[PDB]
């Protein structure tokens, strides 16, 4: 067998950990965002609307 | 023998030249855009039109890069 | 690294790539479309994300009324690009025959295809200058999207091969968190481009 | 920062914002607390205050 | 031999083109939204859109390079 | 025999000049239509006789590259 | 032979690119913080993205000249 | 022998120059024409006479080209 | 033989860069200070970080040089 | 022999710093009478000795290329 | 052999460097010290630590270029 | 020998710094003839002992060019 | 035997290097002349030292020329 193989894929997991350290927080953040900004805009309508 | 390096310095000088070119027509419609953001689509196709002609001299060259490697 | 074809007329790899990536595209779509929601959550506020980002690039170029048509192309066309950018960096996995599964991005017949076939699309829904002009722009997107994915591909390979070897995890960590951006900037350029020559025939 | 629109009749608005932006003759044209002493003619065009989220408009004609 | 060389000058001039071109349009947009923050998501837009567009055709000369290396 | 690299610094070179020139040319148009756009197509026709001229020492550049790599 | 001579080449045209490409963005977010000093902190963050897209092919030059070296 | 490269370099080199101040003479037309549109006719005539002005050298360079080449 | 040659050309091409593009980022930031000079501090910490960037790319070069000058 | 590439080197580079500097004193002045018209004729003359000035030594460039053309 | 054209294209390519980088910061500090004429003591003390600054490594490029002439 | 094209190349590059300076000096004497045309002795003398200044080193280098030639 | 080109293109780097560099400093001292008259003698003593500095670093290059030449 390849040495090659292994050796990048353990590599690209544990770079998937240190891009999981650093980049759950703004994506996750960023749809969060997304979520909480329509919600408030249908809210206002509906308000406006009774 | 020669010619490889006869297509290189013809890919590498076409790929200098378009790369300021481009960055030149590119960095002024970005201050375009940012004095006046409304003028979009008309600074954005003279940009294309600008890319299309600073792009294609050096696309004919790099076309022509091929016929040196071979020989 | 050779190209492994078991047919004499086409790529046999490349086939399986453009399968399973037809396939991952396919099922993440209907796990994002599986049920009507009023209120977007999970996976539908994503997708709807991607549609208005879509649409947004579509109205960037040109009017809204004309762009509307192409927002389905649109969409498909970003994330099929976006996977087959994105599959390459994972596994690219080595046989004891030439070459197997690396990326269908990386083949350029597949990206000049996919090129030819767009501007193909945009002559069907829409003087030796104006089409000198035409297959450069076709030849330097198939170009653009071919050469910024391989080399990537390339380097990704000899730094696994350099690993292996014989320490160096995190210049390729840097240069894999590189190449998605890579992969999301071309994909990007790609379909904002494609909308750019649809509106430049449309309208 | 203090902005004050003025007019020859008399003041209009002046109170304290945030980050007042205006396009001016030239273009476009944003403006931060510290901004560098700078003169620019306006167009005929509202100017956008940004009082927290309320972006109070205010149409300057002539303008300066 | 000579095709090292050849490969050399390829992707330095391709990465010398990017570089003045990426600084250009680079420089001209944290200059504009210098100008003005209010638009800074729409010029790192076209930022990135320039930024592809200026380092398209110097990595062609870079997979061209790899090429001359392989003849 | 060495023609094939003649031509070919001659079209890399004919090449950078014509990607500056029309970096020039087209970035200042294109910043002429960005600061008032009622005549784009005065500032047009003039921007593509330029273009016209900066490419048109280039282009009997190459044709003296292809009259080069003949002998 | 011709590796070492190919490599320094390679790594000093990424050099002269990553050079001119930063020192003309940090001179333009320089001279925008001096314009305006409230917005340091988005310039500044704007200008380290732009170092970043800059040395983007200068570093793979780096790596393709070591290539070069070992050949 | 090498007259032919001789010839290239000449002809390569004076279209590099005449593209750049080409470029700069034209763009600087241009916005002249864009900020203020009544001079046309009169910047395009002194715009005329001084691409001539510019283009004049390389033209002697290339006929010395051609007796380099001849040689 | 080759290396030396080597190892100066990487010394040359990072020098120009490094002078050029100091050269943009110290003489912006002095102009900057003559517009606003009491924004000393904040001038001077960015273009010492923009320096250290601009410099840092050519340190590798010349230790790079350095490991060609021993090949 | 060699000299035949000396001299087309001379001229050629010649006619590069003859180009940028005639296109930067033709563009100014491009600006300069369209900016302030009624001044037109001393600032043309003294951008015609300006031309002579700029383009003298690209002319002793061109007779000592005659001169190692002879050699 | 070579390495004396190896020192001086050393000493050449920063000599070229510091030229460009010298002559950007003194010509901005002096339009500077042009502007706001009571600022001139702490322009001429950022200047010089700006021109010491950016030949910094031209000189250290100039006494590698020594022990290249050595080696 | 090669000496020949040594006095070129030492031509070749006087000219092309000779012609930039020149042209920068002289194309802002116009631009600054065009803001204010009432100081035209003071900038014209300004600019001729500049010429003097820029054209200096140049032809130190040429008369050096014809003591290279003769070796 | 290129111990002559060596001590050439040294001497013509160090013309373009300063070439450029007063260009750049005369360029703009002499548009601070023209903004405001009262301010010659400062600004033609900041001028005289940027050219001690912008011609210091060529004065070395071409007596470090004479060393290579005697080499």
């Amino acid at each position: 067998s390849g040495g090659t193989i292994i050796y990048q894929l353990l590599m690209f997991i544990i770079l998937l950990a240190l891009l999981r350290k650093f980049a759950w927080q703004p994506l996750m953040n960023i749809m969060k965002q997304r979520e909480e900004h329509i919600a408030n805009e249908i809210d206002q309508a509906e308000k406006r609307r009774q | 023998s020669l010619g490889v390096l006869a297509a290189a310095i013809a890919v590498g000088l076409g790929a200098l030249g378009a790369g300021i070119g481009n960055g030149l027509i590119v960095s002024r419609t970005i201050e375009g855009i940012a004095r006046q953001p409304e003028l979009r689509p008309v600074l954005q196709t003279t940009m294309f039109i600008g890319v299309a002609l600073v792009e294609a001299l050096p696309i004919i060259g790099v076309v022509f890069s091929f016929i040196y490697l071979g020989r | 690294p050779l190209v492994e074809f078991l047919g004499l007329t086409f790529n046999l790899s490349d086939m399986l790539m453009i399968t399973i990536t037809c396939l991952i595209v396919f099922i993440i779509a209907v796990a994002a479309t599986r049920s009507l929601q009023l209120r977007p959550t999970g996976m539908q506020n994503f997708m709807e994300w991607v549609f208005d980002f879509v649409r947004g690039i579509i109205n960037s170029t040109m009017d809204w009324q004309t762009g509307g048509r192409f927002l389905t192309l649109g969409v498909t066309l970003i994330m099929y690009v976006f996977v087959a950018n994105m599959l390459g960096l994972p596994f690219s996995v080595h046989v004891n025959g030439e070459l197997w599964w690396k990326s269908p991005t990386a083949d350029a017949t597949v990206t000049l295809t996919l090129a030819v076939m767009v501007v193909a699309l945009t002559h069907y829904y829409g003087f030796p200058l104006k089409i000198i002009e035409e297959f450069a722009n076709t030849l330097t997107l198939g170009l653009r999207l071919f050469g910024n994915i391989y080399a990537g591909e390339i380097l990704l390979g000899l730094l696994a091969s350099l690993g292996t070897h014989y320490g160096a995890a995190i210049p390729m960590m840097v240069w894999q968190a590189f190449s998605i951006f890579v992969g999301t900037i071309q994909a990007f350029i790609f379909t904002m481009l494609t909308m750019v020559y649809m509106a430049h025939k449309v309208s | 920062i203090h902005v004050s629109v003025v007019t020859p009749d008399g003041p209009v608005y002046e109170d304290d914002v945030e980050m007042v932006s205006v396009k001016a003759k030239s273009g476009e044209l944003g403006i931060l607390p510290g901004h560098i002493p700078l003169v620019a003619p306006l167009e005929i065009s509202a100017a956008r205050l940004k009082k927290g989220g309320k972006t109070q408009y205010i149409a300057v004609s002539g303008g300066f």
